[PDB]
């Protein structure tokens, strides 16, 4: 189904094979300058995603469930609803605007999972 | 005790570096046509963004000649503006018999441009047909040292291939950002206490510059920078005098030009489907073009600039002398302001005597006492070496005013020894390189490599 | 702390906050080959040095350990001098005439680190 | 005509004007969207959609 | 300027007109050029000029 194999669809029903997604995004060839920042846009683009991901600790793309809790005020809906009731489209739009802050949060308290399961586990 | 070596990864550790820049220019770089402004194909908005940050117990030696945004911002400076001037006419035509008269104030103190003819080609290739415009003094090489004193002739076309400048482009001096890229990073100091190389105190970082001013001019400098409270002075030895010295003052002394003489365009079609442009029949009685400074800050100025130049010679008196010898580009002050080029020779700033005594001029007699600078003025440009030198800027319509500052001064000195208490300061034909040197020394360059090694306990399983 | 910020203290409070070191590769814009030069730097710079990491085991751009030990004669100091009173530049300048030999045996040990894990994981 | 505008140039008979078709596609990351039902007077939703 | 019982392949005096760093200042100019690189103009009587 390639790039947009399950556009719509609600989160459950599209949470596995994300495979079909992410392992194409690079593409074509020669016509200097014009064509080739379309070449070095992988780099602008997916590595950047790539280090954002990698940055967390959620390198290896599970669903990676790690830290913070989730704030009642920010949907105040069940689980059921954003779960499967809810699409990715409104979801993201609804939620785009503190992902900034959650991205801080994520690798601000990343070193504190960290900073001393290397010698403590000597001990042990 | 018992320890492993351990890794560690976004270590901050840095080396000097040399690498391929950017550039940044603010919102004034992309309104006008293409072609111009010179940075609307390429110049990004900048932002300050990473902002300004102190560092702790940082040393690192400042060198000021050590660099290569100086050598950048000239292989840059050279390489976009000597194809800048490729989508235009290139002249050829024009390389002609002309013909003259006389128009001449037989002994006026004057230095006038000359009326001449020529046979032209129109646009068509075989209906040939007569045409005249005037033409500035110097430009004009006569056709023979013989008694041909009809006969005259451009003073290009036996050296190379020249090009008129378009009057879509224009010269003026727009502030420009240079930019490192992303992985390098830029160092800054705050203190204005330096001296040209040495450990700085208070050493800063930035992602990029302030904005530098891309100028050209030989002695003085203007448009740019400042330093806030002293004067200081940059050189790398002052055993020689084959090196120059910069001059930056705490204050800048407040010069204005203009051409009272209320030029207009001649426009000729020219060759198909091009245009050449001239001076046209000037209007109004001639008179003399010039600059304009004030005579009072100007000694004081001096006045104010001897006490450091006696930091390192206390055995000599200080006096100011004339530009030693040479041709129009060396001798005189030569920059430009508002599409058309000024000769300006400054002897009458550079003579005098500071012997110590600081006498002031204030309270003020006469606040308008000013010192004048008669110039001469070009079309025909060879405005470097190895830049595509020849070029033809149109002139101008009607008349210009550029007040403008002297941001710093480049000097130079004359020798003596052996019981002489007579050295003495004359100008600089500081190059390009000695020129902007005054606009980007603050900054250098440094490569990051954040993997590293430190100690730690851990004995994660085997 | 941005770029730099973080130079300057001691790895005692540089041992953190490694992260805003290594999160930013890239901005601006298009100018040919003249400024697309500098775009492929992430080849030069940052994949190999990913690469160096990787191939010794420590995936995840944190704190990571290793199995090979310690020399008096590279350093000699006291710990707590070069762990909490020296910064990360002399630190660098020192050490540094030793990297070919960490390189090194970082490299050819971790051979005896993945040896015979078929066997070592096969009946678990 | 010209000789008082600008040059000329006589395109040579290989540079024939065979309008010969183009696709298009946009780079990777991006993506193409589209979508089939008939009534699109240039502005407003759309349910047959499709890639 | 031909040595007609000779046996060596010398090459060509010719002159011809030129243009100057004044484009209407016209005067004629002279060099030798090997034979090989230099056609005849024509087949008529008209021989002695030729051209590269
Ligand atoms: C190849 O062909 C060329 C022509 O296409 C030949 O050039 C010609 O050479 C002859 C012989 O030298 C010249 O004719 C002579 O001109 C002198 C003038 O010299 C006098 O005046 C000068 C003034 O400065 C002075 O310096 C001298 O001392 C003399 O006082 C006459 O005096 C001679 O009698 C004779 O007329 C031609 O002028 C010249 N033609 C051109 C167009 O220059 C060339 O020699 C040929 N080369 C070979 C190897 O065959
Ligand atoms: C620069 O020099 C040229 C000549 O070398 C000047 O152009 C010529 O100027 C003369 C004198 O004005 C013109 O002659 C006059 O023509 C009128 C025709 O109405 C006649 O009534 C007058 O008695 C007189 O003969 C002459 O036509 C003109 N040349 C052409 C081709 O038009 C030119 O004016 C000079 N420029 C300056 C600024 O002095
Ligand atoms: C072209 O020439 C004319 C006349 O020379 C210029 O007009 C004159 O310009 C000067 C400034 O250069 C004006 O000076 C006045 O100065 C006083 C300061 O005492 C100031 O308060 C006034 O606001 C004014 O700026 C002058 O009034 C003005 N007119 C005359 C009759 O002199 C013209 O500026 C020149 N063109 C350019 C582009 O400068």
């Amino acid at each position: 189904l390639g790039f947009l194999g399950a556009a719509g669809s609600t989160m459950g029903a599209a949470s596995m094979t994300l495979t079909v997604q992410a392992r194409n995004l690079l593409s074509g060839t020669v016509w200097g300058i014009k064509q080739l920042q379309a070449r070095v846009l992988a780099v602008e683009r997916y590595l950047r995603d790539q280090q954002l991901l990698g940055i967390w600790g959620c390198s290896g793309k599970l669903i990676c469930c790690t830290n913070v809790p989730w704030n009642s005020s920010w949907s105040n809906r069940n689980l059921s609803e954003i779960w499967d009731n809810m699409t990715w489209l409104q979801w993201d739009k609804e939620i785009s605007n503190y992902t900034q802050i959650i991205y801080g949060l994520l690798e601000e308290s990343q070193n504190q999972q960290e900073k001393n399961e290397q010698d403590l586990l000597a001990l042990d | 005790e018992n320890l492993w070596v351990t890794v560690y990864y976004g270590v901050p550790v840095w080396k000097e570096a040399k690498t391929t820049l950017f550039c940044a220019s603010d919102a004034r770089a992309y309104e006008k046509e293409v072609h111009n402004v010179w940075a609307t194909h390429a110049c990004v908005p900048t932002d300050p963004s990473p902002q300004e940050l102190v560092l702790g117990n940082v040393t690192e030696n400042f060198n000021m000649w050590k660099n290569d945004m100086v050598d950048q911002m000239h292989e840059d400076i050279i390489s976009l503006w000597d194809q800048s001037l490729k989508p235009c006419v290139k002249l050829t035509p024009l390389c002609v018999t002309l013909i003259c008269s006389n128009a001449t104030v037989k002994n006026g103190t004057v230095e006038e441009m000359k009326n001449c003819s020529f046979n032209t080609t129109t646009e068509i290739r075989d209906k040939e047909k007569k045409e005249y415009a005037l033409f500035y003094k110097p430009d004009i090489v006569p056709l023979s040292e013989t008694n041909n004193t009809s006969e005259y002739r451009l003073i290009n076309c036996n050296t190379s291939a020249c090009t008129q400048a378009c009057p879509k482009v224009t010269f003026e001096p727009i502030p420009i950002h240079y930019c490192a890229p992303a992985g390098y990073a830029i160092l800054k100091c705050n203190d204005e206490t330096f001296n040209g190389t040495g450990p700085c105190s208070n050493v800063s970082t930035v992602q990029c510059t302030h904005g530098i001013r891309p100028v050209v001019s030989t002695q003085l400098l203007l448009n740019g920078s400042l330093a806030e409270k002293e004067i200081v002075i940059r050189s790398e030895n002052l055993t020689n005098n084959a090196k120059i010295i910069i001059v930056h003052l705490h204050t800048p002394v407040e010069i204005v030009c203009t051409r009272p003489n209320n030029n207009t365009r001649k426009s000729v079609r020219i060759g198909p489907g091009q245009t050449f442009y001239a001076t046209g029949d000037i209007i109004g009685d001639i008179k003399q073009a010039h600059c304009n400074i004030s005579e009072e800050k100007w000694n004081d100025t001096l006045q104010k600039v001897g006490i450091e130049l006696q930091k390192h010679f206390p055995n000599k008196t200080i006096k100011y002398n004339q530009s030693a010898g040479g041709d129009m580009e060396i001798t005189t002050h030569s920059f430009n302001c508002g599409g058309e080029f000024f000769y300006c020779n400054t002897s009458n700033l550079f003579n005098g005597t500071y012997n110590g005594t600081y006498i002031s001029t204030n309270s003020s007699a006469n606040s308008t006492s000013t010192i004048t600078l008669q110039c001469r003025i070009k079309q025909i440009i060879n405005m470097w070496q190895g830049v595509g030198r020849c070029m033809y800027a149109p002139p101008i319509a009607g008349n210009i005013t550029c007040r403008s500052n002297i941001t710093g001064l480049l000097l130079t000195r004359d020798g003596g020894t052996n019981s002489n208490e007579t050295e003495t300061f004359r100008p600089a034909g500081g190059d390009m390189r000695d020129n902007w040197r005054s606009e980007l020394y603050k900054y250098k360059v440094v490569k990051i490599e954040p993997l590293g090694v430190a100690p730690t306990r851990c004995k994660r399983r085997v």
